RNA sequence: CCUCUGCCCGCCUUUCCAC
RNA sequence: GUGGAAAGGCGGGCAGAGGC
């Protein structure tokens, strides 16, 4: 479907405070062979999609011209009226929770949200344009697990009656703070008009996650994840056709998500703008 | 009130369970010095070994094991206290004071445990006719406290590490539901969980000095070396009662202390006023009790007659406060034979039992001053 | 029971707990290991479970004696801070090993009275190994003591100490 | 129904352990980082004591605020230890195992509760998410260096037992993030937050505290607003309300809306 | 170093298939 | 011309109460 190229973003997710992404004495999820923790791709994609739908919901007025089909929603959840595709923004009842998923391919081509994360509706659906891989540990932290150090902790938290001061403690496992991860996000350039927007929106939602939390408790301190990029390479359609290493590389080993979202958006991606 | 400052009227030693071995000390003068082994040992290497690990473990004839640094080196000390007495032939173990950065402060757990003894004394004075209605609710053992007849006259025969005060703290502070015994303590039921005392500001190096505590009560007195805050040092401490924590617990407190507060008025309102009237009635009563015994040293009585006409609240702390000042047993003097069989039951003298001087024999006073007096206001 | 049930590796780890909770039986049976450990001046001369087997005999040689914990902790809570600086922090802990041997010399010079042969049981066995850390790295040849560090601590609780 | 977003008021600053600081775990060790071996105040343990003190503040004032914050017509001041109902007219209406806590049972009751809109509610069916997030606060940079050079960061305090405590004078870094989800009530939620911090400077933090292990004291470095425009553009164009030599008893004091005039300028 | 506490409450699949 | 497309294991919870 008009495939042009794939933009790959590789960076290190870093846990400044102890990450906890559970399973159901409260385990963080683990590889069933190595036993080392990991961050899923369902759990990182959907935390970016979540924080960004709350972002668009506040801006259903300013964005009606840059994004068409955003004038059909009024900001809110369609939870009060148990009908899907009413006039609100959060309009698909998945099971009990209401999520913005656009109803139709020709509207989801014009939403800022459903164009990047995709949508499902009768009479076809829009496949996502990103692939959020699972974020395993880096090899420096395998080789601290090989070295015999800890890699998860067991934290004990208590709830307290405020009048009697009676304590009833519970324990959460969480990954040790400091653990470096390794992510990869593979955008799919299906249109060449909106590829800058979908990358600026993917970096907007990554900047929300650096002041929100990823996974677990977070309001009590479990998030505080930090994104550290390495390199963004755009793979052209001809590169696959031949397998010759002939692809643009935007190199930024030490940059934030706010130092790359607008500081270098046109200064680093200028060579990606050229080749389309 | 907040930041209710104090002063110090006698030597005051808050222990940390630590003594200074003579390898830590070398007194060049009447002043003494605390050498830094970690820095001095690592500073005496440049001139060179395994001899330091052999000699310090050997502990030979102390003097030479600290004066051997004088050869081709000098001047490695940490705190440099003063001796303030006619002693120190090293042969001593200076007990050290609690310090947070090498700076002496008063811990708040130690000033609360002195108020708790004063408050426990006031509760057993006023509360046997009312002490049964406290344990009438969910205890069922007040009939034994009624048939004996003022729960103290039962507790002398009730006993007849050490958990001796287990029932008496469970009557004056916290009635539990049930146990294998009759009743037990519940920390959730306590007016003293509303009493907040905090650690004081640090005192200072100038007010800290070594002392020479002589034990009197035997024909051969023994000396103990110790460091203590000199009298005349004044720091500031803040004590307040959180009245909001009492209003929430008006139905949940079950003790004789709570049945001393509902008679002075609103029980969540007079607890701070009950608190100091308990202080100046335990500690003035132990102040007058020590004017009976004259076995000390003369000048000791001239300290006790001068403790009066002194504004503020007077109380004991520290290490030299004897068995009379850490314990209900000031109130257990008037029993006599009801406590005489129990004091041998608990035991006392060692190396059988002390007959006529069972409890009060030892007096630990520093330089002719009865140590451990701090006056709040 | 004297040097009959107790053997090299794992014969009497479970049966000697009742005998230590005796006087003349442990005064001669445990004295041979406290001399062989003195003859074990090379610390990493035991890659098998010989250390953990000798840890029971040394803790039985420390069972009938005192071994107060407040003198134990500061020597061994300094042994962790050396290890905490191994984790990409430092590579030369030479200046702290002189202070490490000084704290044991300060310990045996402070505990006076009925605790003489207690702390001299402590002073006997470790000084063959406390010379080894000076001319040796940390990534080997220290960590094997760090296992035998707590090996003697734990069975000493198991025979009835603390 | 209708969760929006406008920005994130970020309160940074530095906690001063004026007296020795003990937040334990399971010879009674304070929790430390497993990696660096150094103590810290958890955000779980700081958000609780900030909520423990504020609910008791609201517990004594349920009558005269039901016109400013409605849905306090549900509550009468009390608890539910006297009778086992999860929800009656009493304020502490959450079983929470053996000790009760105040949690409104729904989104839209908690939308007007001044407590559960700030620290967050929980409920069967609909539930309300928290608006402040409290990161775990570690040691500062200059107390790393004191640990690098042999200055004591901990001490054992024989009480016959030892309560370990982080040695007094030590400082920790604390970051508090508030989520502006509705422009009409952000002023109250910043005022109600600093109200909860003024109560912590008089109460204690962790451990026994009634024996003096608390006296925690905040030292502010920066308020930042961070509007929605900041997330879209990386440029540092956000409001920086400096209060660097101010105290929490002076920011919430008259001197508040002089500090918070530039948050108005974005709305 | 002693005394009570040592996980609760939920959703546990929803929706799309052009005769 | 892919047993596919869309789908945050999370929301709330002071390791604390007394113990010099
Ligand atoms: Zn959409
Ligand atoms: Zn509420």
């Amino acid at each position: 479907r008009r495939f042009y190229g794939k933009i790959v973003i590789k960076g290190k997710i870093k846990a400044v405070t102890g990450l906890h992404i559970g399973s159901q004495a409260n385990p963080v999820i683990k590889d069933p062979h190595t036993g080392l923790p990991y961050i899923p791709g369902s759990s990182l994609k959907g935390r970016l999609r979540s924080l960004f739908e709350i972002l668009v919901n506040s801006r259903l007025g300013e964005w009606r011209e840059k994004y068409p089909s955003l004038a059909n929603y009024s900001p809110g959840s369609c939870r009060p009226d148990n009908q899907e595709n009413c006039g609100k923004f959060f309009n698909r009842k998945i099971n009990r929770g209401w999520i913005h998923v656009c109803p139709d391919y020709e509207t989801a081509l014009a939403c800022p949200v459903c164009r990047l994360f995709g949508a499902s509706g009768k009479e076809s659906n829009f496949p996502s344009r990103i692939i959020v891989r699972d974020a395993f540990l880096t090899k420096e932290w395998e080789e601290k697990w090989r070295a015999g150090e800890a890699i998860t902790e067991a934290k004990i938290e208590v709830g307290i009656d405020r009048v009697t001061s009676q304590a009833n403690p519970r324990t959460n496992e969480r990954v040790v703070a400091g653990a470096e991860f390794e992510f990869e996000i593979i955008y799919n350039v299906e249109n060449t008009t909106h590829w800058r927007d979908d990358i600026k929106n993917l970096l907007t939602a990554m900047a929300l996650l650096e002041d929100s939390y990823l996974g677990g408790s977070g309001s009590r301190g479990y998030g505080k994840v930090k994104f550290i990029f390495d390199s963004f390479e755009f793979r052209p359609l001809d590169y696959y056709r031949t397998g010759k290493d002939e692809d643009i590389v935007s190199i930024d080993a030490r940059e934030k998500s706010v130092s790359d979202i607008l500081s270098g958006f046109d200064s680093l991606f200028s060579e990606v703008e050229g080749k389309l | 009130m907040t930041e209710r400052t104090l002063k110090v009227l006698s030597p005051l030693h808050i222990g940390t369970g630590n003594e200074l071995t003579p390898v830590d000390i070398y007194p060049r003068e009447n002043i003494i010095h605390v050498l830094d082994t970690e820095r001095l040992v690592n500073d005496l290497m440049n001139l060179g070994e395994l001899n330091e690990i052999l000699a310090l473990l050997k502990n030979p004839p102390a003097y030479i094991w600290k004066g051997y640094i004088e050869e081709f080196h000098l001047d490695p000390s940490d705190y440099s206290i003063y001796t303030l007495k006619i002693h120190g032939r090293k042969s001593m173990q200076i007990k050290e004071f609690i310090k947070l950065n090498g700076r002496p402060y008063i811990p708040g757990s130690s000033l609360k445990g002195a108020i708790r003894t004063a408050v426990l004394y006031k509760a057993l004075k006023e509360c046997d006719a009312r002490a049964v209605m406290r344990v009438v609710s969910k205890v069922n053992g007040d009939v034994a406290r009624d048939i004996g007849r003022d729960v103290l006259d039962y507790y002398m025969s009730f006993l007849s590490r050490k958990r001796a005060d287990d029932l008496l703290e469970a009557i004056v502070f916290g009635m539990e539901p049930d146990r294998r015994s009759k009743i037990r303590y519940e920390p959730k039921r306590d007016p003293m969980k509303a009493l907040i005392v905090r650690d004081s500001k640090p005192v200072g190096r100038k007010h800290l000095a070594v002392y020479h505590v002589e034990v009197i009560g035997n024909p051969q007195p023994i000396p103990i070396w110790v460091e203590a805050i000199e009298p005349g040092a004044a720091t500031d401490v803040e004590i307040h009662v959180d009245t909001e924590a009492l209003r929430l617990n008006a139905d949940y407190f079950n003790g004789l202390l709570w049945e001393c507060l509902k008679e002075r008025g609103e029980p969540g309102e007079v607890f701070e006023d009950f608190l100091w009237e308990a202080v100046d009635e335990f500690y003035t009563a132990v102040m007058k009790y020590e004017t009976i015994e004259v076995q000390k040293f003369s000048q000791v009585r001239s300290f006790y007659a001068s403790l009066e006409d002194h504004s503020g609240h007077v109380l004991r702390l520290g290490w030299g406060s004897g068995w009379l000042a850490m314990t209900i047993g000031l109130l257990l003097v008037e029993k006599g034979y009801k406590w005489e069989n129990v004091r041998k039951k608990l035991g006392l003298g060692k190396k059988g039992s002390g007959f006529s001087r069972e409890f009060p024999k030892t007096r630990r006073l520093a330089d002719g001053m009865p140590m451990g007096w701090v006056v709040l206001e | 029971v004297d040097a009959s049930r107790l053997f090299g590796e794992s014969p009497d780890v479970v049966g000697i707990k009742k005998m230590l909770e005796k006087g003349k039986q442990w005064e001669a049976i445990q004295p041979y290991f406290d001399n062989v450990v003195r003859e074990a001046k090379n610390f990493l001369e035991w890659s098998p479970n010989k250390r953990l087997a000798n840890a029971v005999t040394v803790a039985a040689y420390l069972t009938s004696q005192g071994l107060k914990t407040n003198q134990v902790r500061k020597i061994l809570d300094m042994a962790r801070t050396t290890e905490l600086k191994v984790k990409r922090g430092e590579g030369d802990i030479k200046d702290d090993l002189v202070k490490m041997r000084y704290l044991l010399a300060y310990t045996v010079g402070k505990a006076t009275g009925q605790s003489k042969y207690s702390l001299d049981a402590f002073h006997r066995i470790l000084d063959p190994m406390l010379e080894v850390l000076m001319g040796s790295p940390k990534k080997e040849n220290f960590e094997k003591f760090y296992d035998f560090l707590q090996a003697v601590v734990a069975y000493h609780k198991f025979f009835g100490g603390g």
